[PDB]
């Protein structure tokens, strides 16, 4: 059943969370229904907006997981991280710092 | 002083559920509802398979949405006007962004928010080209019983002229 | 003595062509082209992907034939007669083939066999369901064209009387 | 363009092979045009029928290699031969003759 919402709809699941969780679009088929969860599953980031904290999906090019739309926080594997973006190697200008995957100045 | 507004056409909508049979053939079976079209989009016919959106979804707020096959039938249950106090869009904006995702039309449940029909016949921004609808009672509950329980459906809206 | 027939009514079928955003939107880009609702079908207007078919793929035979989406819109582009010397199937055949097969319209080019024409609206088999439209001459030399060349279209026939 | 066939359009491929050719239905994108082969693709078997020879898609269940619609001459790896058809074991009555994958009666 309904877990999670203050408001709940047999047609489009949860329509409001109770206010600590994370507005989540579950897509099934023909279906697109709302639930409510703690946190974002894999692949998703959370977002605290004016009105309501939902999750949306992670698409920045070689990320493991979001922060925000447009700042990755884990990059892939051999990939550095670089002012939230994810690439092959370091960009000139900056370096790995030391056995890491971050470039730095 | 204006007078009583122009009855709305009928939109008459076939929804197919369809399975694969022995040979690669497609056996169907057809439901057929009625709802009307509003002023928001054309009165036309148009068909695609029917794709569910949950109505606090549609937005230009969420920015990179997923990629949807082109030609949809969106299918938008409203829900009592209570329960989204700011809206992040009006319903002829939701349609609009229906549209801009792939919609190759639009169905509005609006049994639960009558207003939105007032709202959708307005008439004062420009028509999307393509058909938005809304449907009620008997109708609006078979089009939801198919979108919850069946696999697929495919809906013809039909203009009969 | 029987007169001449009632002309056929004018199928207008708009090619859709599109393109999706990173962010999923799609714009959409229209030609529209002409042809003729045959007495094969229904005249009823119809919208699916579009979906070319060899004339000689579409028979009884080869029986384990794939499986396409339901509600696809059928485009086959007919040859001179003698290039098929024992059809499997008359044109009407290959018609209800496809529709069997889940086509939601079926287009002919019949340029290059118009006999095509006067076979598809003798009117004596059971009419399909579907639209079943013929096209030729410049309409038909840009929808193969389109078919040649782009990666998807999607095909909305409509009848307006 | 039009290898293989004795006749061929533009819009279709070819509409009729070379005698000894098999007749081959390619789908790319939208299209779906005739190709004339010395032999059907992987994943199909040929068909000289009547009036011409075809390719047609192995659909028997477990296959690598069909010979018709309802004849199986290469079962996947690790599946049984028993009449044409593949399994995962060989059915009562049957077993493997020696070390091969062919069922055979016994055991």
């Amino acid at each position: 059943i309904c877990k999670g919402c203050l408001s709940c709809s047999k047609d489009n699941g949860c329509l409001r969370c109770q206010p600590k969780l994370f507005f989540y679009l579950r897509r099934e088929g023909m279906r697109q229904y709302g639930e409510c969860l703690q946190s974002c599953p894999p692949g998703y980031y959370g977002v605290r907006g004016p009105d309501m904290n939902r999750c949306s999906r992670c698409r920045i090019e070689n990320c493991d997981s979001c922060f925000s739309r447009d700042f990755c926080i884990k990059c892939k594997s051999g990939f550095y991280s670089h002012k939230g973006q994810c690439f092959e190697e370091c960009p000139e200008g900056f370096a790995p710092l030391d056995d890491t995957m971050v470039c730095v100045d | 002083e204006t007078g009583e507004s122009l009855a709305k056409e009928t939109a008459f909508v076939e929804v197919v559920l369809f399975e694969s049979s022995p040979n690669g053939d497609y056996k169907t079976h057809t439901t057929e509802l009625q709802g009307r079209f509003s002023r928001a989009g054309a009165t036309i016919s148009a068909e695609g398979e029917i794709v569910q959106m949950h109505p606090l979804g549609l937005c230009n707020n969420n920015d990179e949405e997923d990629l949807y096959e082109y030609g949809w039938v969106g299918v938008v249950k409203l829900e009592q006007p209570e329960m989204d106090p700011k809206p992040c869009l009006t319903v002829l904006g939701k349609a609009k962004r229906a549209v801009q995702r792939g919609a190759t039309a639009v169905i509005f449940d609006v049994s639960d928010n009558p207003d939105a029909v007032e709202q959708l016949n307005q008439g004062l921004e420009d028509p999307l080209k393509r058909p938005v609808v809304y449907m009620k009672g008997m109708d609006a509950i078979k089009l939801m019983n198919i979108v919850n329980k069946q696999k697929g459906a495919r809906a013809r809206i039909q203009h009969r002229p």
